[PDB]
C-alpha cells in the first residue's frame, strides 16, 4: 500500500519538488524497451515535464544486466529515478546493492538521498519492495489492499516474532509466506491508464493523453482480454466527456475527430483489401482453416454469398465500390452467422486530422510493433543486435507525433510484410506436423528454412507463437498445455526458447473467466538453471525467453519434462 | 546618454549598418566599452546570486529558491545577456571579414602623410594587431611559395604602375537599401537640410553628378540608391540601412 | 573553434597530406592569432562561438557517440548512447558543435 | 446550367481550400506553372476523396461531362491568381493509385470509367491539329460567328443565324486556335 | 558572418530576431507586484515587468512574452490589423490601387507566423480565414513586384511600403542587376 490510487497525486509533488530546477537535471527514466504500453507512458510523462519546464533524460534499456550496469554509473546528483515497465517482481535493493545507512543525507525516519519509483504491472509484487523497504516506492493500483491482507501480517509479524509454539507459529508462517510466492506471472493492469489517472487527478487531460491511452490500451487486446474488457467502458466514457462540441459546421483542415464508429477483427482494412483483411486474419484462420485449400475455398463461397464480386472485393479501401462499403455492417451481420465469425463486429476508436485519411488504434499499434521489430566472438554479435533494438526504440518513438506521417506509413508497410513471413512459416509448420505432443507441454523447434533471420527478436516469435496459439485455441481437441518454441540462429549457434501459456476460445462464455492461466515457466527454468551447469541466458525482462546454446538444447528440455509445474 | 535602452538601439543600427555597407565604418570606440563593462558587472551579477542560491542550500538541507518569482527573472537575465553576446559576436567577426578584404588599401592609408583618415581612429587596437600580424603571415606564405622566383623588376605585391592595378579598394557606387528616418531627433525646422516640397513632408535633395540629375528622398519611403551620394545622410543618421 | 587544428583533434574534415608545407604552417601561425584574439579584450564573448541567433530557450537533443560523465556548470551530464535530454540550449552547444549530440 | 455552376465553385473552392499543414500546395502549383508558362494543373486522387466524397463520386461516374468543368474552374482560378489576356484552357491530369487492370480484362463492363493499365509503346504517329476556336461565316448574309470545342467527345450548325442554303457556313482559317494531337499504340 | 554567404544580406532567422526586439502587449495571469529577485534588465526597462498586476494591460519585449506564454503565465493580445474586417479593407484597398503598395507594417509576415505557431488560442476570429486571407495578399502583392521589376535603370528605385521579407528575398538580384547596368553605362562615358 506503498502509494493508493488516490495518493498518486503527493508522489507528483514530490517529483516537482526535489528534482525540477533550472540549473541541473536531476530526474532519470529507465523504461522498458520491446513494450509499447511503456513508451506511450514515458510519452505522456514527457509532456507533462516539459509542459512544467523540469530538465529530463530517457534511457531505453533491454534487460537486468544492464540496468545494473548503469545504476553504477549513476551520480548522487540524480534525486529521482523512474523504472517504467519493470522493477517490481525482483528484489531492487539485494540486486542493485542499496545499503538504506548509506542513502541518509537528511539526517532527522529518514529522508533519503535518492528517490526510485516503480511503475510496473507485472504482478506477483515482491514483499520486501511493497512491505519493508522505504528508499523503494511503487505505485501501486489497488493489489495490496485487497489481495494482500494475510502476508502484511505475516511478513511485519515474521519479522518482529524473530516454547513449543513459537516453532509452530514460524514454521506455519513461512508456509504462508513460501504460499504466496511459487505462482505464475500475468498482467492486470496497464501503465497508460495510471498515469492518465495521475493526469486527471493534476487536471492536465486533453485530447493527445487520452489517444495515448487508448493506443496504450489496445496494445494488450491479443494476450490480456479481460484488462481490455474491463478498462473499456471508462475510456468510453472519457471520449465523450472529451468530445468538442455538436453540430460541426464544416471540415476544416485543423479539425480533430476521435469518433466511436463500428471496426472489425480484421488486419490492416482501411490500408488494403478486404480479401485481405480477410485473408491474414488470427481468428479467421482458426475459424476456417486458410493454411490449407478447403479454407480458401470456404472464403470464395462466402465472399459469393455476399453479395461481393470478388474482383471489386481485391481492390484498395479508397477506391472501392461506394455503394458496397456503405452496406457493409447489414451484408457482416446477415451473413456472418453461418462460417461461425459473428464474433469479428466490434467498436473502436476512430482518429481523423483534417483532409488526411482515418486511422483506427488498432492499425496505429500494428504499426508501433513493425516499427520495433524491422527498422532502421558471439559476445560482440548478441551485443549488436541488442543496440539494434535498442535503435528501433526511436524510430517507435516518432511514428507518434503528427508530423512525422511517412513514418507511420513506413511501419504500415512492415507490418504488411511481416504478416505476410508469419503466415508462410506457419503454414510450413501446420502442413509438416513439426509440433510434438509431449504429455507436459507442446514442443516446435524451428531447425531448417528460409528467413529463420526474423525470429532472433523476441516480438516476430510472439507473433508466430499468437498465432499458433490462436489456432490451436478453436481446434475441437480440448487441452491447455503451454506451448515451446524455439529457433535457432546460425551466426551465434544459440537457441532461442520462449514458453507461451494456452488461451480460451475468443468468444467463449464467463463462467471460465477468472485471473487468466498463470505462466510458471519462469521458476522452472530457474530451477533447471540453478541445479545444472548449463550455458544459459536468462537475461531479458520477460522472464520466459532464454538463450541456450546449441549443445545443451536437447537435455536441457528432458530435465524440464520432469521439473513439473507445467 | 545615462539610458541602457538607448545603447543597445545604437548597437543594432551600427551592426544592420555595418553589414549592409561596402566601406570599413568607423569604430565606435565608447559604445563598446560601455557595453562590455555593463557584460562583465551582469555577469558576476548572476554569478553572485547562483553562489549565494547555492551554498545556503546544503548547509542544513534547507529548501530550494522557492519557485514563484523566482525562476523567470534569473532565466531571462541568461538569455538577455546570451542574445547581446550573439550580436556583438556577429558584429565583431564581420568587421574582421572587411578587414581582411582591404588589408593593402588601409596600409596605404596608412602610411599616406595628407589622408585625414587614420587607423588609430577607424581600427581597434585588437583589430590593429589582427591587420599587422595576418598581413606579415600572407607575406611569408606567398615569399615562401611564389614571389621568391620572380625578376627584381616585378617582386612588390602592391603595385600601382602594372598592367593591373593589385590594390582594391572598396566600391563607392555599390547600389543599397535605405529608409529615410530624417532628424535624428527632432526639430525640422533646425535641420538646414530640410526643406519642402508640393503637398508633401520635407524631402532631402541629392545629386548624382555622372547623371547629372537631382534627386529628392521623401520621408517615409524606401529607396534604391547608389552609396557614394548618401554617405553624409548615413554619417549623420539621417538614413538607415535596411 | 580556434584551436591548433591538425596537431591537435581535428574534426576529420581534411587530410594532412593535401596541403603544402607552408600552407600548413600558415595555417598554424593564423591558429595561434585567433588564439590569442580570444583572450583579448574580448574575454566574456566567445568570438568562435555559433553565428546562427538564440530563439528557443529549451531544446531536445539525442547522443550520438558513447561517453562518459561531464560535469557543467552545476550538474552533471552522463553520456549514455541513444539517450534524449531536455535541456538548456546553452548547455550543450558545444557539444553539439564537437559531434557527441543530435538535433536542436 | 444551374449544377454546372455550383459544380465549378465546388472545384474552384476545392482549389482554394485545401490545405496540409502550412501550405496550399495547389494554389503554389498554379503560379509557379503560371511563371515558366506551363497551362496544366496536376492532381492526386487521395487528396480530392479527403477533401470531399461527393466531389470525388461525382468525377467516378461521368469524366466525359465533369472533366470539362474542372478545366473552366482551374482556368478561373489561375486569372485571379495571376492577373489583376492570353491564358488559354488549362489541362488536368490525373494521378491514381488503384489496382492495374489488364489489357485483356477490358471489355463491355468498363465504358465510360476511369481506368488504369499498363504496357509497351510499340509505335507513335506524327502530330495533328484539332481546332478549339472556330471563326465562321455565312455564304450569303455574311455576318461572324464564332463556335467553342472541348476535345472530350460537334459540327457546324445545320442551319443560318441572323434564303440561304441548308447548312451554310464556312470556317475563317486565320483567327482560330489549334493544339496538339497524336495517336499512340500499346501492347 | 563569412561562411554560407551571409556577407551582405541577412537570414531568414535573423530578421526573425529583428522582429522579436520588438515590443508587444499582454495579459498577466500573475501578480509580481512590489510589497508595501528583481528583474533588472540591461537592454529593455523592466519598469512594466517589475510591476505587473492580474487582469491588467501591460507591454513588453516579444520574446519574453514567448517565454513567459512558454509557461502559463501569460496572453498576448494580437495586434488590431491581424483582423477579418481590417485584412478586407486593406484587400480592397489593394485592388483599387495597382500601382501603390498598401500600408501594412513592416513585420506583418513574420510577426503573423510567430503568432500562428506560438499564441494559436489567442485569437478571436478562426485561424484558418486568417491563414487564407495572409495568402490572398501576399499573392496581389507578389503580381504588383512582378510588375514592378521591368522598371530597371542605374539611376534610383522607389519601393515605398514593401515589407522587410520582401525586400530581403528580393535584395540580391536588385542591386546586382542594376550594378551590372551601372558599369556598362560608366564604362561609354
Ligand atoms: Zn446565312
Amino acid at each position: 500500500m506503498y502509494y493508493g490510487i488516490s495518493q498518486f497525486s503527493e508522489a507528483y509533488n514530490k517529483i516537482l519538488r526535489n528534482s525540477s530546477s533550472h540549473s541541473s537535471c536531476q530526474l532519470v527514466i529507465f523504461v522498458s524497451c520491446l513494450n509499447i504500453d511503456a513508451l506511450c507512458a514515458t510519452k505522456m510523462l514527457s509532456l507533462l515535464f516539459k509542459k512544467q519546464l523540469v530538465q529530463s533524460q530517457i534511457v531505453p534499456i533491454f534487460g537486468y544486466s544492464e540496468l545494473r550496469r548503469h545504476y553504477s554509473q549513476l551520480d548522487d546528483n540524480i534525486n529521482s529515478l523512474l523504472l517504467v515497465g519493470f522493477g517490481g517482481v525482483i528484489d531492487l535493493e539485494a540486486f542493485l546493492e542499496i545499503d538504506p545507512q548509506e542513502y541518509v543525507i537528511d539526517t532527522d525516519e529518514q529522508s533519503f538521498r535518492r528517490d526510485i519509483y516503480v511503475l510496473d504491472a507485472h504482478r506477483p509484487w515482491n514483499l520486501d519492495n511493497i512491505f519493508g523497504s522505504q528508499i523503494i516506492q511503487c505505485f501501486d493500483d489497488g493489489t495490496v489492499d485487497d489481495t494482500l491482507g494475510e502476508q502484511k501480517e505475516a511478513y511485519y509479524k515474521l519479522l518482529e516474532l524473530d516454547r513449543k509454539q513459537r516453532k509452530k507459529q514460524i514454521h506455519e508462517y513461512e508456509g504462508v509466506l513460501e504460499e504466496y510466492y511459487s505462482q505464475g506471472t500475468t498482467v492486470v493492469n496497464s501503465i497508460s491508464a495510471q498515469i492518465y489517472s495521475l493526469l486527471s487527478a493534476i487536471g492536465e487531460t486533453n485530447l493527445s493523453n487520452l489517444w495515448l491511452n487508448i493506443l496504450g490500451t489496445t496494445s494488450l487486446d491479443i494476450a490480456y482480454a479481460q484488462v481490455y474488457n474491463r478498462l473499456y467502458p471508462l475510456l468510453q466514457d472519457e471520449v465523450k466527456r472529451l468530445t468538442p462540441s455538436s453540430r460541426n459546421s464544416v471540415k476544416t483542415p485543423d479539425t480533430l475527430t476521435l469518433n466511436i464508429q463500428p471496426d472489425y477483427y480484421l488486419f490492416l482494412l482501411r490500408h488494403s483489401s478486404l480479401y485481405d483483411s480477410f485473408y491474414y486474419s488470427n481468428y479467421v484462420n482458426a475459424k476456417l482453416s486458410l493454411w490449407n485449400e478447403n479454407g480458401k475455398k470456404r472464403l470464395h463461397k462466402m465472399f459469393a454469398r455476399m453479395g461481393i464480386p470478388l474482383s471489386t472485393a481485391q481492390e484498395t479501401w479508397l477506391y472501392m465500390d461506394h455503394s458496397i462499403k456503405r452496406e457493409l455492417g447489414i451484408i457482416f451481420d446477415k451473413n456472418l452467422d453461418r462460417y461461425g465469425l459473428q464474433d469479428i463486429i466490434r467498436d473502436g476508436f476512430v482518429r481523423t486530422l483534417g483532409y488526411r485519411g482515418s486511422i483506427s488504434a488498432s492499425e496505429f499499434v500494428e504499426a508501433l510493433t513493425a516499427l520495433l521489430e524491422v527498422g532502421n566472438n558471439s559476445a560482440q554479435k548478441l551485443t549488436n543486435l541488442r543496440k539494434r533494438w535498442v535503435s528501433n526504440f526511436w524510430l517507435s518513438w516518432d511514428a507518434l507525433d503528427d508530423r512525422k506521417v511517412e513514418l507511420l506509413n513506413r511501419g504500415i508497410q512492415l507490418a504488411q510484410d511481416l504478416q505476410r513471413a508469419i503466415f508462410n512459416t506457419g503454414v510450413a509448420i501446420l502442413e509438416k506436423k513439426l509440433i510434438k505432443h509431449l504429455r507436459i507441454y507442446r514442443l516446435c523447434v524451428l531447425q531448417d528454412g528460409p528467413d529463420l533471420d526474423l525470429y532472433r527478436n523476441p516480438l516476430t516469435l510472439l507473433r508466430l507463437g499468437n498465432w499458433l496459439i490462436e489456432c490451436c485455441a478453436e481446434s475441437e481437441d480440448k487441452q491447455l498445455l503451454p506451448m515451446v518454441l524455439a529457433s535457432i540462429d546460425e551466426n551465434t549457434d544459440t537457441y532461442l526458447v520462449a514458453g507461451l501459456t494456452p488461451r480460451y476460445p475468443r468468444g467463449l462464455d464467463t463462467i471460465h473467466t477468472k485471473k487468466p492461466i498463470l505462466n510458471n515457466f519462469s521458476m522452472a527454468f530457474q530451477q533447471i538453471t540453478a541445479e545444472t551447469d548449463a550455458k544459459v541466458r536468462i537475461d531479458n525482462f520477460e522472464s520466459s525467453i532464454i538463450e541456450i546454446r546449441r549443445e545443451d538444447l536437447s537435455p536441457f528440455l528432458e530435465k524440464l519434462t520432469l521439473s513439473g509445474l507445467l | 546618454y545615462v539610458s541602457p535602452q538607448q545603447d543597445f538601439s545604437d548597437l543594432m543600427k551600427s551592426w544592420k549598418n555595418e553589414r549592409c555597407s561596402p566601406e570599413l565604418l568607423p569604430y565606435p570606440h565608447q559604445l563598446m566599452k560601455r557595453l562590455l563593462n555593463r557584460i562583465s558587472m551582469q555577469s558576476q551579477l548572476i554569478e553572485n546570486i547562483s553562489m549565494g542560491f547555492l551554498d545556503m542550500q546544503n548547509a542544513s538541507n534547507a529548501n530550494p529558491p522557492m519557485p514563484n518569482e523566482s525562476k523567470l527573472p534569473l532565466l531571462c537575465m541568461e538569455t538577455e545577456l546570451e542574445r547581446l553576446k550573439f550580436v556583438i559576436r556577429s558584429y565583431i567577426r564581420c568587421r574582421l571579414s572587411k578587414i581582411d578584404k582591404f588589408s593593402l588599401y588601409l596600409r596605404q592609408l596608412n602610411e599616406d602623410e595628407n589622408s585625414l583618415i587614420s587607423l588609430t581612429d577607424l581600427l581597434s587596437k585588437d583589430e590593429i594587431k589582427y591587420h599587422d600580424t595576418h598581413s606579415l603571415i600572407w607575406l611569408k606564405l606567398v615569399n615562401d611559395s611564389i614571389l621568391k622566383y620572380m625578376p627584381e623588376e616585378l617582386q612588390a605585391i602592391n603595385d600601382t604602375e602594372g598592367s593591373v592595378n593589385m590594390i582594391d579598394e572598396p566600391d563607392w557606387n555599390k547600389f543599397v537599401f535605405i529608409h529615410v528616418n530624417g532628424p535624428p531627433d527632432g526639430k525640422w525646422n533646425e535641420d538646414p537640410l530640410l526643406q519642402e516640397n508640393e503637398f508633401g513632408k520635407p524631402c532631402y535633395t541629392v545629386t548624382i553628378p555622372d547623371l547629372k540629375e537631382e534627386v529628392e528622398l521623401t520621408i517615409g519611403s524606401i529607396y534604391v540608391m547608389r552609396y557614394e551620394v548618401i554617405r553624409d545622410l548615413l554619417r549623420d543618421d539621417k538614413v538607415a540601412l535596411i | 573553434n580556434g584551436l591548433d587544428l591538425m596537431s591537435s583533434i581535428t574534426f576529420s574534415q581534411q587530410d594532412t597530406n593535401n596541403l603544402s608545407h607552408q600552407e600548413q604552417e600558415y595555417l598554424k601561425e593564423y591558429c595561434d592569432l585567433i588564439t590569442d584574439l580570444k583572450s583579448g579584450d574580448l574575454v566574456d564573448i566567445d568570438l568562435s562561438g555559433s553565428l546562427v541567433p538564440p530563439s528557443d530557450v529549451f531544446i531536445d537533443v539525442r547522443v550520438l557517440k558513447d561517453a562518459g560523465e561531464i560535469q557543467t556548470e552545476y550538474g552533471v551530464f552522463n553520456l549514455i548512447k541513444d539517450s534524449q535530454f531536455f535541456v538548456r540550449q546553452s548547455d550543450v552547444e558545444r557539444l553539439i558543435q564537437q559531434g557527441y549530440l543530435q538535433k536542436i | 446550367d444551374d449544377d454546372n455552376t455550383e459544380i465549378i465553385k465546388s472545384f474552384k473552392n476545392f482549389i482554394l481550400e485545401f490545405r496540409l499543414d502550412s501550405q496550399f500546395i495547389y494554389r503554389d502549383q498554379l503560379r509557379n506553372n503560371i511563371l515558366v508558362k506551363n497551362y496544366s494543373l496536376t492532381v492526386n486522387m487521395e487528396h480530392l476523396i479527403g477533401y470531399n466524397e461527393d466531389i470525388y463520386k461525382k468525377l467516378s461516374d461521368e469524366p466525359s461531362d465533369i472533366i470539362p468543368l474542372f478545366e473552366t474552374a482551374i482556368t478561373q482560378v489561375a486569372k485571379r491568381i495571376s492577373i489583376l489576356n492570353s491564358l488559354p484552357t488549362f489541362q488536368l491530369i490525373l494521378n491514381s493509385n488503384a489496382n492495374q487492370i489488364p489489357l485483356r480484362d477490358l471489355d463491355s463492363e468498363h465504358v465510360s470509367k476511369i481506368v488504369r493499365l499498363s504496357g509497351i509503346i510499340i509505335s507513335t504517329s506524327v502530330l495533328s491539329s484539332r481546332a478549339t476556336y472556330l471563326s465562321i461565316m455565312c455564304r450569303n448574309c455574311r455576318h461572324t460567328t464564332s463556335i467553342t470545342i472541348n476535345n472530350f467527345n460537334v459540327s457546324l450548325p445545320r442551319s443560318c443565324l441572323s434564303n440561304c442554303g441548308p447548312d451554310p457556313y464556312i470556317i475563317i482559317h486565320e483567327s482560330s486556335k489549334f493544339i496538339d494531337q497524336q495517336f499512340l499504340k500499346l501492347q | 558572418s563569412l561562411p554560407a554567404h551571409l556577407q551582405q544580406t541577412f537570414s531568414p532567422e535573423e530578421i526573425q530576431f529583428i522582429v522579436e526586439n520588438e515590443p508587444i502587449k499582454i495579459f498577466p495571469r500573475i501578480t509580481t507586484r512590489q510589497k508595501i529577485t528583481r528583474w533588472q534588465l540591461i537592454t529593455t526597462d523592466d519598469k512594466a515587468l517589475n510591476n505587473m498586476v492580474a487582469m491588467r494591460s501591460t507591454e513588453v519585449v516579444l520574446w519574453i512574452a514567448l517565454l513567459l506564454k512558454q509557461q502559463s503565465k501569460c496572453s498576448i493580445v494580437a495586434p488590431q490589423w491581424l483582423t477579418t474586417k481590417e485584412l478586407d479593407r486593406k484587400i480592397q484597398y489593394e485592388k483599387t490601387h495597382p500601382d501603390r503598395f498598401s500600408e501594412l507594417p513592416w513585420n506583418w509576415l513574420v510577426l503573423a507566423r510567430i503568432l500562428f505557431n506560438k499564441a494559436k488560442d489567442d485569437f478571436h476570429d478562426p485561424i484558418h480565414e486568417l491563414r487564407g486571407k495572409i495568402q490572398d495578399l501576399r499573392e496581389i502583392r507578389q503580381i504588383k513586384v512582378l510588375k514592378g521589376l521591368k522598371y530597371l535603370n542605374e539611376s534610383h528605385l522607389q519601393l515605398d511600403n514593401l515589407s522587410l521579407l520582401e525586400i530581403n528575398e528580393l535584395r540580391p538580384f536588385i542591386t546586382e542587376i542594376m550594378d551590372k547596368l551601372r558599369e556598362i553605362h560608366t564604362a561609354s562615358l
